[PDB]
């Protein structure tokens, strides 16, 4: 089940004013089983981000201008190749078709293309051309729209972004400046410094830096070298590139060696290792929220993904129960506790299969639907048990008592001593019936319901066989009325105990449900705490950096944003 | 009456040497050189850190792209211009447009007022500016994009007789009133006015007006 994409395909296209997801890209997505490390390379028009993507996979010693004969006017590209350094994961490469109204306008919705690349990625790469400056932090205005573009939780905002946003990576195209004091990371931090003041120009220029600092957990910077020919367009040459990349290929082979060994696998709330179908539901639920006129929320996207994998976890749970019972149930069951114990054992494993493959079942509606379907399976297994027990005990009668049905038909037992010899043979036949093995639970009912139907013949032998006293000394026909009374009593006394045992199981099953769900919800709160502790350790990582670098004006507003989390962590 | 080749290079080599730091006027010259000689219709000067374009643009071009720069004011434009690409700059006002222009890309600027609009205009985008009122609206103009702005009115000016039109955008503004010149248009128009604080009585005056046999009315979105 390995995949190596044969040329980057369009994922979502920006056409005629809206977005329309490429179905062929979603089809190959649903076929990817392995987890994904998604690296998104965003950039403006002709920002030179192609020689990165075509290297992040390793097409050749450079790729010949990618593919310009098919420039689908769009917003996003994808390219999925196997990850070289992480064995089981799949390395996914994202890219923008190029913003900035190049051949068509419609950059109206460009602010979504940026936010979409943030939500979909695990490592965020942004390509600009050199010397991060006023003109650069103005073109990065998409990060200013994020506070109104997306939301973390849904109502029946921007504080939680740092918890799930990817790591910002700024590739500076054609810069390689020899500004003696610094290192590329020290430049990205020096550029991200603010200007103290209360003017509208101070806030308008410190705002894009606050976003790129408060919203992203990790930050790493890289630079380019740009061959010496200042007029050459996309010249297809790898040896003329070897004469044009002395310390350039050393920058790109180091940049890719960092992305390979330091980019994290794409995760969601709860350690959800995002894979093909999960990423498929992600992009689908996000664009369909955009085109419908709402803002995309990461909570609604992971809940819609839950509704997909929870119902699928129920079917795998139901099917595992059917596989177990099919190989275990030996119909007809000897007792009822044998069947109910064989049920709760295979019921336990059915719950286990659901727990491990489900996540955030809202109100546990998917778990209670499983328990409702499991109780239906519980009932018809007892009804098939009754049908199996009765259909054998009845066949026992047609083979044990049918000889006696011919001895009476032939006239025997109608003679001196006929009654006492018929009863003695019936006491023997009722014994051979009780001695036959694996009868079931309906053995007592089917026998008595057959004797009470042949009582006319047990009576007709009486008043036919004189033999002795009779006629007012018929003690053995009121004795018969006594047996058919105590038999119809212990049968009702067992229909009680049978109905009792079903309520014993209706509770031992419910206790197993609340037991496994307890351990799941326990480890659910355990993970959320660790996720909040990391999110807290990073919001304090940036408040201390505002006190350290002078700005106590923003450290206080950071403390305001942090004390809001302290109260929301509780309830 | 028109300039010569030697006249162009002199004023360009002069404009080249008044080079602010980082400002890529050297490449823009070798493009303006390359533009004039082949008489090509396209002039692309995008993302060159240009704060002021020279007053002498080749009057033979028809497509001009100077977007993504620090332009404050733009020089006089050749009458032979069809498409105008200048977005994400610091423009304060616009020179009077050529009568042969068809498209106008000026979004993400600091404009507050607009000069006259030629009837040859078919599409334009003027979002992310600070305009309040607007000049004449051409007859064939169909695609307006005035989302991010300070506008408070929409005097939809008329011409001879306007046939079928297209979608206009006025979301995220402070219009606060719909003139019936909007309602006069038939049911083939599109007018998006989302996130505009409207009048209290006019908020429901259009709701009950459109939930009716309003076959003779334009589609309103908010
Ligand atoms: N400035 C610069 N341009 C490059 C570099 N490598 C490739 N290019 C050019 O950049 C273009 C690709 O830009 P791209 O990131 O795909 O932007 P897009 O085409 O708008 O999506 C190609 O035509 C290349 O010739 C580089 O290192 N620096």
């Amino acid at each position: 089940s390995e995949i190596h994409m044969t040329g980057p395909m369009c994922l979502i296209e920006n056409t005629n004013g809206r977005l329309m997801a490429n179905p062929e890209a979603l089809k190959i997505l649903s076929a990817i089983t392995q987890p994904m490390v998604v690296v998104a390379i965003v950039g403006l028009y002709r920002t030179g981000k192609s020689y990165l993507m075509n290297k992040l996979a390793g097409k050749k010693k450079g790729f010949s201008l990618g593919s310009t004969v098919q420039s689908h006017t769009k917003g996003i590209w994808m390219w999925c190749v196997p990850h070289p350094k992480k064995p089981g994961h799949i390395l996914v490469l994202l890219d923008t078709e190029g913003l900035g109204d190049v051949e068509k306008g419609d950059n109206q919705n460009d602010s979504w293309i940026f936010a979409l690349a943030v939500l979909l990625s695990s490592t965020f790469v942004y390509n600009s051309i050199g010397t991060i400056n006023q003109q650069a932090m103005d073109q990065l205005y998409y990060v200013t729209e994020l506070t109104h573009r997306i939301r973390s939780k849904s109502s029946p905002d921007s504080a939680d972004f740092v918890s799930f946003f990817p790591d910002f990576v700024w590739t500076l195209r054609d810069f390689s400046l020899d500004l003696e004091a610094l290192t590329p990371d020290e430049y990205l931090t020096y550029s991200l410094k603010l200007k103290k003041g209360t003017s509208q120009k101070d806030e308008t220029f410190n705002l894009p830096r606050l976003c790129i600092r408060k919203f992203f957990p990790k930050k790493k910077c890289f630079v380019f070298d740009r061959p010496v020919h200042r007029r050459k367009l996309a010249q297809l040459e790898k040896l003329q590139d070897e004469e044009l990349d002395p310390e350039f290929v050393q920058q790109v082979a180091d940049f890719c060696s960092y992305i390979f060994s330091n980019s994290k696998t794409k995760t969601l709330s709860g350690g959800i290792q995002v894979n093909g179908p999960r990423l498929e539901s992600l992009v689908l639920t996000y664009v369909n929220a955009i085109s419908s006129g709402d803002l995309p929320c990461m909570e609604n996207a992971v809940l819609a993904l839950a509704q997909i994998e929870n119902s699928a976890a129920v079917q795998k749970a139901i099917a595992h129960y059917e596989q177990q019972m099919g190989q275990k149930v030996q119909l007809p069951t000897e007792t009822l506790q044998e069947l109910l114990d064989l049920h709760r054992d295979s019921e336990r494993e059915a719950i286990e299969v659901f727990i491990r493959s489900s996540f955030k079942d809202v109100d546990h509606l998917f778990q209670k639907e499983l328990a409702a379907q499991l109780e239906k399976k519980r009932d018809d297994f007892c009804k098939q048990n009754q049908e199996a027990s009765s259909d054998r005990c009845s066949a026992l009668l047609q083979v044990i008592f049918s000889p006696l049905e011919e001895e009476v038909k032939a006239g025997i037992y109608s003679k001196p001593g006929g009654y006492r010899l018929f009863v003695q043979k019936l006491q023997d036949l009722k014994k051979k019936y009780y001695e036959e093995p694996r009868k079931g639970i309906q053995a007592e009912e089917i026998l008595q319901t057959y004797l009470k139907s042949k009582e006319s013949m047990t009576d007709a032998i009486l008043q036919t066989d004189q033999t002795l006293t009779e006629k007012e000394k018929e003690i053995e026909v009121e004795r018969v009325k006594a047996e058919s009374a105590q038999a119809s009593a212990k049968m009702l006394h067992e229909m009680q105990r049978k109905n009792e045992q079903m309520m014993e199981q209706k509770e031992r099953s419910y206790q197993e449900h609340l037991k496994q769900l307890t351990e799941k919800m326990e480890n659910d709160r355990v993970q959320l705490l660790k996720e909040q502790e990391r999110t807290l350790a990073l919001k304090l990582q940036e408040q201390e950096q505002l006190l350290k670098e002078g700005f106590q004006k923003e450290s206080r507003i950071m403390k305001n944003e942090i004390q809001d989390l302290q109260t929301k962590m509780r309830r | 009456d028109p300039s010569t080749y030697a006249d162009y290079f002199s004023a360009w080599d002069k404009w080249e040497k008044q080079a602010l730091p980082g400002e890529e006027r050297d490449e823009a010259v070798s493009r303006l050189k390359e533009c004039l000689i082949n008489n090509s219709d396209e002039l692309r000067l995008d993302r060159l850190n240009l704060s002021s374009l020279p007053d002498n643009l080749p009057a033979q071009i028809t497509l001009l792209n100077v977007s993504y720069n620090q332009l404050t004011n733009l020089p006089e434009l050749p009458v032979t211009l069809k498409k105008l690409y200048s977005a994400s700059n610091k423009l304060s006002e616009l020179p009077v447009l050529p009568p042969a222009l068809e498209s106008l890309q000026v979004q993400h600027n600091e404009l507050e007022n607009l000069p006259a609009l030629p009837d040859s205009l078919l599409t334009m985008n003027i979002s992310y500016n600070e305009i309040v009122s607007l000049p004449s609206l051409p007859q064939a103009l169909k695609n307006l994009r005035a989302t991010r702005n300070f506008l408070t009115e929409l005097p939809a000016f008329s011409e001879g007789n306007n046939p079928v039109v297209r979608e206009y955008f006025f979301d995220r503004n402070q219009i606060s009133h719909i003139p019936e010149s909007i309602l006069n248009l038939r049911n083939e128009c599109s007018i998006h006015i989302s996130d505009n604080p409207l009048s209290s009585h006019a908020l429901q005056a259009l709701q009950r007006l459109t939930s009716s046999p309003d076959y003779h009315g334009p589609r309103i979105y908010f």
